[PDB]
């Protein structure tokens, strides 16, 4: 009837709930206290222990920029649903002007817009049992909190056509910016949630989750992880492509940086890889049925490599 | 029988000779819609779903079902009737004959006892002889369907069931929601397979297995408005359309389908041939018809198109995102024109919003509309709806840093993952468009000070969504040099369409490069020098009757060694 | 016909005298709209355009291709009615007159099959009469234009377009949009030298 999956625990789902951790890393590498949270949260749910008026899952991501925030929650989402399009994806950086707080719960009675509702409240209602991810949850003003206010902690929310939504099978994430050696930032963050988030809202949330900075052995196991899109892409096209050791060594080497995320390393294979993969396709090097190989030329594997090659078969 | 035939149609007689589509992939529908059927009371399902996901696909899947002998005991030889309250309010001059009719077929389908009633597009129920308050058709069901003696069963749409069934619980109450979900990629590969007969005999063509698979693919990808699998299926019904215009046995392949999707949406996805496939290798010479100098960035967007062109682009991100930063004057805003004037013919095409109107923080709204219960709604957003005309365009946003940083805040999930949510609450595509920020800022060593301008002015994450940063350098003697042949090239190209020819010397046009040559060039010096010293002169000169049409007209230079400042020079119009 | 010339214009008679200006330059668009006329399913196309642009004319066009007969098979000897969802609407005076004379021009055309409908200023079909108990001629045309026995054509503005076709996602389900984009500066002489001898 209503999708809500409160169901006897057959053993390939049971066997799938205990190494879900392993399913999560599959995509997200690293952030293991997240993933961990996320799977107790869940585990949680579905063992039908759970406070019947809170929500399945309450938290707050914080840290750097492009830490797979985001990327833990539409992993999760694929996990529940098996797409990424399920994840109700509320934006808030356009919620920056008080009076956009409207757009959530829909129009009061008696102006325009009243008869279509609300956004998230009829997706909420289409799919009770359904993760609602609010990105950049520190440019919006304060006023749009009070509406989440009643559900981080009753799990109702009221339209303005005056119908009651529940949230009590929904996961809530909210992703954020704040702060941006460990516990020392983690400590900072805590100061900047606290000095930039009212109290009252705070410890309506089931956990906090700071975000841990990426690694090398990371960013070296996430060329792999995110050249397999690419090499999918080519798939379509009957394109092969193969990576050298001393391929993910350069590419790893090129895009490390602890300031910034993971979007450096795209921004590397982007400019690196992709770009002569795709003159060498309109110049017909590579032809249907054909394998690429690619390897790194002029390099020892251990320096900086500022003038190693890459190599196109 | 003799009755409800005047006011409905038998789906199942049509199920006699098969001119339903056959339907797969529904059995899990099929088996939740006759599981409600199967109840003792109040056994009335109801279709809900998005519209085009095959709500109706599901009744003559059902009449199928019934038709082959599926059925368990229960919907054994059942005669499934659509019924049309057009055809009931129709010819009723008075009451007594609408609801006379009405009350006439529940007899007649209570007395058989075998016949199944379906109500398609189910809100009309709500008013059909009067208003709501009124007696009405769902009046007179609401007795029928509270006690569940009645099999019935309806499809509406989300939108629809919020607009007119859930404002009246009573209606809603009677109806089990049984969803229709959206059929996945390979769900509608299936569902092609299955319906790839009737449209090759209608169309009297073939249809390759690579055809509907790549159909679905750019159906699922590209096209935002619509829902699988129904315009993959127009798809096919057109391209075998085309295929029997253009006969008068021919074969459906996907060079086909992207021509047709690039003749709906704008999408160039095509099969590439020779001819623009040189011209995309080539076209850093034709961009440098245009914009001179800047080599790095015309090469960067080089890339990024080819990479677009050439299907190795991110679905997920946009076309290519860019930050155009340098001194004023050096074509930050030609580059762009430029893009537009090889992707699309004209430079009207390219979409530019100027950030300068943004200088206030209540200036946000303008580009995704307004929120419920202001004014401004019903128009919607501005940039939103100019995307939604053309997918494939690139977008400008002038003087970036005269904007603020709500404005990236409310951008940078179109700058990730390339949607965006108006007022209304529609998802506007981002995924087929080219991204350009024009800014001035930070006036070797200018990379290093217009990237700590850029990192001081804007957020962290910012500057990590974007994909290139480009600085633009200064231009040189040669490039105003050639500043200066482009300027006298529209010159003449202007004054060609009065009967008239230009042409300069070269000393003339080497005491123009020494008279534009100074770290606040770009465009805007030297062409002030343009106007004030040639165009002033030859408007002077045309409007008291010299250099009239039919004479040929050469700019020379006197009083001037060719290498000295030229302050004494000047410019002779002979 | 005795009862559709009471609701609509017929274009392919005016055809037959040529009231209509001759169409220069709109060849894409209307092999485009022929190709959609051309389907099974859903062959109902609507010419999105700026008003002001010729989408009209295209229709227009249309009707002087059926009149000089370089359609294909599939649209010979086909009349080309334009209808008119007032005259359908005035004379009713009760509830029922509104769906009884859409349902005998529907069956008009269904015992016909050579006629084709062009419904000017499309986005009246939704609340085209709109009372306490009666039913509007969208509905009613809904099943007709899903599976395909039923073939129309319609001009939009973009703008209206947005305010009432696409908030019944209905009704844009069934029609494929058609963009009639605006003329080029040779595009605008081209028809000014076509338009140049009936002027005179
Ligand atoms: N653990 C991870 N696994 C896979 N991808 C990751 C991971 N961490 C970061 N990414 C990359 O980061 C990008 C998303 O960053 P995101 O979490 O959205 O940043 P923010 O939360 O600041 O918006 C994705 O493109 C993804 O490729
Ligand atoms: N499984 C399927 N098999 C065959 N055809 C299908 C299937 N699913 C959808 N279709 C086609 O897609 C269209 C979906 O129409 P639908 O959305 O059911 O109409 P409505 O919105 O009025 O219920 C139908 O015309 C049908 O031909
Ligand atoms: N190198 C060039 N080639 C051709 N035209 C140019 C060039 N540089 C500037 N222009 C002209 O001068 C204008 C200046 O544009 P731009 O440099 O983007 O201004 P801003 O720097 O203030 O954004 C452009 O619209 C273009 O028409
Ligand atoms: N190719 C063409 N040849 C001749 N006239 C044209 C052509 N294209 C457009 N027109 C003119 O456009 C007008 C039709 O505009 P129309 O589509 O009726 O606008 P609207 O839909 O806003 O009423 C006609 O007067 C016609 O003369």
């Amino acid at each position: 009837w209503t999708g809500i999956p409160v169901f006897k625990l057959t053993e390939a789902e049971t066997t799938r709930l205990l190494r879900m951790e392993e399913e999560l890393h599959k995509r997200i590498i690293g952030q293991e206290d997240a993933v961990k949270a996320v799977s107790k949260a869940i585990r949680r749910t579905r063992a039908g222990l759970k406070d019947p008026k809170r929500p399945s899952g309450s938290f707050i991501f914080a840290g750097p920029s492009g830490v797979g925030k985001t990327e833990l929650s539409k992993a999760l989402a694929n996990f529940l649903f098996g797409d990424d399009d399920a994840l109700i994806q509320i934006d808030m950086g356009e919620f920056h002007d008080r009076f956009t707080a409207s757009r959530l719960f829909g129009a009061p009675p008696g102006y325009v817009g009243y008869e279509e509702g609300g956004q998230l409240t009829e997706k909420v209602r289409r799919k009770p049992f359904s993760v609602v991810l609010f990105d950049e949850i520190e440019k919006a003003h304060q006023e749009i909190y009070n509406s989440l206010l009643q559900v981080l902690e009753d799990g109702r929310l009221t339209d303005g056509q005056g119908r009651t939504v529940d949230f009590k099978n929904t996961v809530l994430i909210f992703t954020s910016n704040l702060g941006t050696d460990y516990e020392r930032m983690k400590q900072k963050v805590n100061d900047e949630l606290k000095k930039h988030f009212r109290p009252e809202f705070l410890n309506r949330i089931d956990d906090i989750i700071v975000f841990h900075q990426l690694t090398r052995e990371e960013i070296i196991r996430m060329v792999d992880l995110m050249i397999s899109r690419v090499a999918g892409q080519l798939k379509s096209k009957d394109m092969a492509l193969v990576l050298t050791d001393a391929a993910k060594a350069l590419l790893a080497k090129r895009g490390f940086d602890p300031v910034l995320g993971a979007r450096p390393l795209r921004r590397t294979i982007q400019r690196e890889i992709e770009d002569q993969l795709s003159e060498k396709i309109l110049f017909e090097e590579v032809g249907p049925g054909q394998v690429v190989t690619v390897d790194v030329d002029n390099w020892d594997g251990e320096g900086p490599g500022e003038d190693a090659v890459f190599t196109f078969t | 029988s003799l009755v409800l035939d005047q006011f409905g149609r038998n789906l199942t007689a049509a199920a006699m000779e098969g001119k339903l589509d056959p339907v797969i992939g529904r059995e899990k529908e099929i088996e939740r819609v006759m599981q409600v059927l199967s109840r003792r009371t109040k056994n009335n399902p109801v279709l809900i779903g998005e519209p085009g996901v095959g709500k109706t696909a599901v009744v003559e899947g059902l009449a199928q079902a019934i038709v082959h002998g599926e059925v368990p005991e229960t919907l054994k030889d059942k005669q499934l009737y659509t019924l049309d309250l057009g055809s009931l309010v129709a010819g009723s001059r008075y009451r007594g004959d609408f609801e006379e009719r009405l009350k006439k077929v529940l007899k007649e389908i209570n007395t058989r006892g075998d016949i199944i009633l379906f109500i398609d597009e189910l809100h009309t129920l709500v008013g059909a002889g009067a208003a709501e308050g009124a007696i009405d058709a769902a009046s007179i069901l609401k007795p029928k369907l509270a006690r569940g003696e009645l099999q019935t069963i309806g499809a509406t749409t989300l939108d629809e069931y919020r607009k007119y069934i859930e404002k009246d619980a009573a209606l809603e109450r009677r109806f089990q929601p049984v969803q229709v979900g959206e059929p996945t990629v390979e769900h509608t590969i299936e569902i092609l397979k299955g319906l790839r007969d009737r449209y090759e005999a209608h169309h009297r063509v073939s249809i390759t297995d690579a055809a509907m698979v790549a159909a679905a693919t750019l159906a699922d990808r590209y096209i935002n408005d619509r829902f699988l699998p129904d315009k993959a299926i127009d798809l096919i019904d057109e391209a075998g359309a085309r295929m029997r215009i253009r006969r008068m046995v021919a074969e459906v392949d996907d060079e086909q389908i992207a021509e047709v999707l690039g003749n709906w949406t704008g999408i160039p996805v095509f099969k590439l041939t020779e001819a623009e496939t040189t011209r995309l290798l080539r076209m850093e010479e034709e961009l440098h018809k245009r914009i001179i100098g800047q080599e790095d960035a015309v090469k960067a967007v080089s890339k990024a198109i080819r990479r677009t062109r050439a299907g190795l682009k991110d679905p997920k991100r946009p076309s290519g995102s860019f930050i155009f930063a340098g001194p004023s004057g050096v074509g930050k805003t030609e580059l762009s024109k430029a893009l537009a004037n090889f992707l699309f013919g004209d430079d009207d095409a390219l979409i530019q919003i100027d950030m300068g109107e943004f200088h206030d923080r209540f200036t946000a709204s303008r580009l995704f509309g307004a929120p419920p219960g202001y004014v401004g709604y019903e128009e919607g957003g501005q940039l939103t709806e100019k995307v939604r005309r053309k997918p494939f365009s690139v977008v400008l946003f002038d003087e970036i840093e005269k904007a603020h940083q709500e404005i990236y805040n409310s951008l940078l999930q179109v700058l990730e993952d390339g949607r965006l949510t108006d007022g209304q609450g529609r998802t506007v595509d981002f995924k087929n468009t080219v991204l350009i920020f024009t800014s001035n800022l930070g006036t070797e060593r200018m990379k290093q000070k217009v990237n700590d301008e850029l990192k001081k002015h804007f957020r962290p994450e910012f500057l990590n969504r974007i994909d290139d940063i480009i600085v633009f350098h200064q231009l040189t003697r040669e490039e105003i040099i050639r500043m200066v042949d482009l300027m006298i090239s529209r010159v003449a190209g202007q004054l060609k369409s009065k009967d008239m020819a230009l042409v300069l010397t070269d000393a003339a046009k080497a005491l123009l490069a020494k008279r534009g040559f100074d770290p606040v060039l770009g465009a805007r010096p030297l062409r002030r020098t343009i106007q004030r010293e040639i165009e002033d002169q030859l408007s002077e000169k045309i409007l008291f009757e010299e250099v009239g049409p039919g004479q040929v007209v050469t700019v020379d230079v006197d009083n001037w060694d060719g290498e000295g400042p030229g302050e004494d020079a000047v410019f002779t119009f002979t």
